[PDB]
This record gives C-alpha cells, structure tokens and sequence, in this order.
C-alpha cells in the first residue's frame, strides 16, 4: 500500500498545480534577482519542489519562460566575485551559499533525463567552461608543519573555498554524462570542451600527492567524468567544424589524462593504500574515524573509474576479436613482487609514461576480494548494532555520538543520545554497502580485463621472434645526426601499436597467471557472487568469467 | 560545366568551400576543435597554392589566396568589400575565426 508520505507529498503537488504560473513566476524571479538570503532560499525551494515534480511542470516551465538559461549564464557573474572569495581575506561568504544553492538546484536538474538536455540545451557546461575561478587552485604551503597560528575555526581554509566551488561543478558533469544516455555523444563533446578549457588544473588534481578527504574526492569525481567522457567514438562524431589543429590537440590533452589516469591504480590500487591511511592515524584520535571511512569510499571509486574507463576503451575499440586495444603489459611480477614484508626500498616512482603491468589488475582483485568480506563484516555488525541502539553499552553511545558532535555530548538527553547513535550507524550501514557495491564492480570489471588481456596475449599477440632472416645485402655505417629541413605532413597518430611481446614474455604471463590466479582466490570470487550477487539480479557473472579465465590458463599454446 | 579545361580545378576548389570548417550555434563542438579543423583545411588549402594547382587561372588562384586570408589578395577586392568593417569581417573569417570581444578594437582599428 502506498506509504502515508507519499500520499502526503503527493496532495502536496496538486496544492502546488493549483496556485500554477503566479507561484512559479514569482519563486523563479526571487531566484534570478532577489536579495542574497532570498536567492538562495527560492533555489533550495526550486530543488525541492522539482525533486517531487514527476510530471516535470516546474522544469517545462523554468526552460520555456528562460529563467533556466538566466540562471546559467549567471554563472558568469559569479565567477568575478568567486575568484574574490580564494584570496586569503575573503569577503563575506554570501556569494559562496548563493553558487552553492545554484549549483545544488542545477544538479538536481541533471538527474532527470529531460532536465540534462534543457542544461545542456542552455549552454550550462559552455558558461562552466569559461568561469576562470576554477583555474585559481590555491598552492598548498608544504611549510605549516611548523605549528602556532590556531585559524580562527569560523572561515573556512582557501583550499576548502576552492572545492566548495570545483566539486558542484564537476559533480553536475558527472551527472549531465549519466543522464543523458539517448545524447551521450554531445553530452561527452561539451564536458570534454570543459575538461581541456581547465586543462592544467585537472592535471594538477590527477598528480597530486596529497592524502587528504578532499583531494581523494576531487579524483573521484574526475576519474569518474574522464571514464564517461572522453570515450574515443566521441572525437568522430563531433560534427563541429574544428580546424584540423584544434583536434590534435584536442587528442594531446585527451591522451595526458589517459595516462595519469592509468597511473592512479598503480598509487591507490596498491600497498601504498595501507600506508596513506596509517599516517594520519597519529595526529588526532577523536576527529579521525568518520574520515577515514569517507577516504576510503573515495579511493575505491577511484579504482572502479579507472577499471570502468579501461573498460569503455576495450569495448568501443572492439568491432573485432583481433583488435584488442592493450592497455596493461604482459607482465604480472609486480602481484608477485608487493605481497612481501621489506618496508625499506627507496619508491621507484614509476614515470607516468610507462603502462601499468597485467599485475597490478591481478592485485586489486585480490585486494578487493578480501576488503568485500571485511566490509561485509563490518556492515553486519553495524546493521546488528542499529536494531539493538537501546542495549548498547553507555560507552559505545558516547564514542557513535561524539563522531557526530565533538564538542558538548555530554550536556544532551539520552533521548538525543540514542538519535546521534542511530544517525551515525545509519551512515556507517549505507557507507559500507556502497563499499560492497564498489568492491563487487571492482572485481567484475577486473575479472574482465583480465579475461580480455589474457585472451589477447595468450590467443591473438604475435611474437616478436616468430619468423625469418632471407635477403638483402647492404653494408655501411656510422655518424652522427646534427641539423636540418623537410616537410612530410603524413604521421598518422595510430603509433601506440609497438610494444614488441617477447615470447619469454608470453611463457612468464602463463606460468605467474596459473600461480597468481590460484584456487584460493578462485574460491573467495565464487564465495562473494554466493553472498552479495544472490540479492541483486546478476547471477552468473562471475562464475562464467572465472571459468573463461582458469580456461585460458590451462591452455597450453599446442 | 562550361569549361572542360578548368572542370579539374573547380572541382579542387569546390572541396575546399565545401570543407571550409563553419561555427554553428548549438553544436557540441568546442572552440578548440574547431581551431584544429580550421588549421587542418587552411593546410589544405595552402598545399594546393604550393603545388600550382590553380596556376592556369588567376582568379581561382586568388579565391584560394583569400582562403588563406592573404591580405594583399583582401586590399585588391577592396572594391567588393566597399566598407573597412566588412574587410575586418573577412580578415576575421580567414585569419581569426575563434576572434574574443576583447581583441576586436584591435583588429578594427
């Protein structure tokens, strides 16, 4: 039977309908043109009242009388007085809440499939792509290691502004790519356009080192719009007439961030994980535990985007069997090489140039296979604890409510007690169970990869030592290139097919891919599908990849 | 279709007109694109001038110099212009097709 709150809302909307065109006329205007408070409060409205509109009234209205495209170029203006707001002293916040409150309603707007066409219909990724704020990333001071300025605690750090203004936006493009699935092609044009406008600034977020929340975040997403984005079908369809100069470097930028892209799974997809969340366990006890579970979604969601763009590109690139695109090399040392305890060698940086090895696939699907069961764990024990919160010890209630508020749990009712205690394990259950989810496409998607590497490098890779020295003479001789002159305006860019395969190392792949993919591991994939996948409708999947794979590596090549 | 002997040529500089990378607006298309297939065509179109292809006859060999915005080919078609801006017009379409606001006094005046 229908629950009695959507009955509610439901009355609710037709109260709505009955007022018609004179309450949307006047909420809309005291969005575009009213004071500060008013324009942000008129948006949270707006976001609301479309967040229920199914009929999609509020939104036919909002593009129809033009206030969706005033709202969008808007934006515009706001970037001037944004990029006021990233100096050390800012002005007051006002601008901020009002982009904020802008942004939340356009990303609600984005949800829909309709409203992601109106958006993009509107020029909203266009007028993103000209705001210049988002190129004014602050520099990090690697010096305030050295203590005694307490930042008064009410102004927000100018790093913490700037993702306060970069998050909603890239946030909307993530959206506006997973929404608009009849459109996707002009969809990915337009936020590839925003994407190479920021160019410098979204290489700067690919190549940072830091481990903070906000920084893990900011790749999350990236790695996220980058695995919908820049699939390479998009680049031939664009029927915009772009001078043969602007595609190649179009191509160049797409390219880079391919790479760093790829150069994320070797940082977050290995040991270095454990050693990134163990170094801010030391510096504060009470504040620590919420942002670590948050850290940790955010590093899987870069794992599954990556794999989720590695797959994109196998699959967009295959009309045939015989044209595996290879994205990983045949090597699987590295699996081997990092399930060891020396904790003193020196970081070979691997350069962002080189290809991650086949190894580092096998890895992450060992990493997750065992985090799943771990998380799983957890998520039942914390599910447990949410239906038994009036028999918890006194103790674990005031650890679930100081997480939530760190100044004053002691001075509220046990009544608001055991409410901050359910709040914060509500939280913990739905955090856990998009680990799971994460965890389970992580490992889908590896498996397949790992399939289609295997597949290729086993089945279909010609060996650089097959095939045989018969004629031609001709002698002579050293020296030196220095200098000079000609045109010849013919390299087709199609050069990345040069890795020349040994057939040792196609014997090593073989043997190391029996040994890392052994009946221990096969087991725990096939334990995982028993446990998570039984609830949502792929049964199968696994299995039938797990099968193909332990085919493949009992193939003797005959 | 009336002269066998120019038929090549004009069919040389057809494919160029019909090339010529145009803006349109509600494409996807980015600025950026648009450069790149512009500076691709503009090639294109001085590759054909380098190779003498259009030597036989002067006025398609002047049509593909205003291709590539040559100016002095632009200040002799004053005449057809009649207007200093229209002239800016053109020098933009050939030259600065991705021209700012900004930059716009500058290449007026």
């Amino acid at each position: 039977p229908e629950d009695v709150f959507s009955k509610l809302q439901r009355d609710n909307l037709s109260i709505f309908e009955s007022y018609g065109t004179a309450l949307m006329e006047v909420v809309c205007r005291d969005a575009c043109d009213g004071h500060d408070i008013g324009r942000m409060l008129a948006l949270a409205l707006l976001d609301r009242i479309v967040s229920v509109d199914r009929q999609q009234q509020w939104l036919l209205y909002l593009s129809n009388s033009g206030y969706l495209k005033v709202l969008v170029d808007s934006l515009a203006e706001d970037d001037v007085v944004l990029r006021n707001l990233l100096t050390p002293q800012p002005p007051l916040l006002k601008a901020l809440y009002i982009y904020e409150s802008k942004m939340a309603f356009l990303t609600r707007v984005a949800k829909s499939s309709q409203g992601a066409i109106e958006l993009l219909r509107s020029g909203v990724i266009v007028r993103l792509a000209q705001c210049q704020v988002y190129d004014m990333r602050p520099e990090t001071d690697p010096h305030g290691v050295f203590g005694m300025r307490e930042t008064p605690v009410f102004i927000p750090a100018p790093v913490e502004r700037y993702r306060q203004i970069l998050l909603p936006a890239l946030q909307i493009c993530q959206l506006i790519l997973t929404s608009s699935t009849a459109q996707h092609l002009q969809a990915a044009g337009q936020v590839l356009q925003f994407l190479v406008a920021h160019s410098d600034t979204i290489q700067a977020i690919l190549r940072s080192q830091e481990g903070s929340l906000g920084s893990l975040q900011e790749l999350a997403l990236l790695t996220g719009i980058i695995s919908k984005a820049a699939l390479p079908g998009v680049l031939n369809e664009l029927d915009i007439g772009l001078n043969d100069g602007s595609m190649m470097e179009l191509q160049g930028h797409i390219g880079r961030f391919q790479r760093q892209c790829l150069a994320l799974l070797n940082r977050f997809g290995g040991s270095d994980r454990l050693r990134q969340l163990s170094l801010q366990d030391d510096s504060s006890r009470l504040d620590g535990v919420s942002k670590k579970d948050d850290m940790e979604l955010a590093m899987q969601q870069i794992c599954s985007n990556v794999m989720e763009y590695c797959q994109a590109l196998m699959i967009q690139n295959s009309p045939s069997f015989q044209q595996t695109v290879c994205l990983f090399t045949p090597s699987l040392k590295e699996s081997a090489s990092r399930d060891g305890t020396r904790q003193d060698s020196q970081v070979s940086i691997l350069p962002s140039w080189r290809l991650p090895s086949l190894g580092v696939v096998i890895h992450l699907l060992k990493q997750s296979a065992n985090n799943f069961f771990t998380y799983y764990d957890i998520h039942r024990q914390s599910v447990g604890k949410l239906q038994n919160v009036e028999q918890l010890p006194p103790d674990e209630i005031k650890e679930l409510c100081q997480s939530e508020m760190p100044v004053g749990a002691d001075k509220i009712s046990t009544t608001q007690k055991y409410g901050l205690a359910r709040r914060r394990l509500v939280k913990l259950i739905n955090s856990r169970a998009k680990l799971l989810s994460l965890c389970s496409y992580i490992i889908e998607t590896c498996l397949y990869i790992l399939w289609r590497h295997l597949e290729y490098y086993l089945l279909h890779c010609t060996t650089s030592d097959s095939q045989d020295p018969v004629f031609s003479n001709m002698t002579f001789g050293n020296r030196r290139f220095q200098d000079t002159f000609n045109t010849d305006p013919n390299m087709d860019p199609r050069n990345l097919r040069q890795n020349k395969v040994s057939q040792q190392d196609v014997d090593t792949l073989l043997r190391e891919g029996a040994n890392s993919f052994g009946e221990s591991l096969q087991k725990r994939l096939l334990d995982i599908e028993s446990l998570y996948c039984k609830v949502r409708s792929r049964h199968s999947f696994i299995q039938a990849l797990v099968r193909r794979i332990r085919g493949l590596l009992r193939v003797s090549r005959v | 279709s009336t002269s066998a002997s120019a038929r090549s040529m004009c069919r040389v500089l057809d494919d160029l007109l019909k090339k010529m990378p145009m803006l349109h607006t509600g494409g996807t298309q980015t600025l950026t694109e648009f450069e790149l297939k512009w500076q691709h065509w503009r090639e294109e179109c001085e590759r054909h001038l380098q190779n003498g292809t259009f030597s036989s006859n002067v006025h398609m060999e002047a049509v593909c110099r205003v291709l590539l915005g040559d100016e002095e080919v632009l200040l002799e078609k004053r005449d057809l212009m009649t207007t200093w801006y229209h002239f800016l017009v053109s020098r933009l379409l050939f030259k600065h097709p991705t021209v700012k606001p900004t930059e716009l006094h500058f290449y007026a005046q």
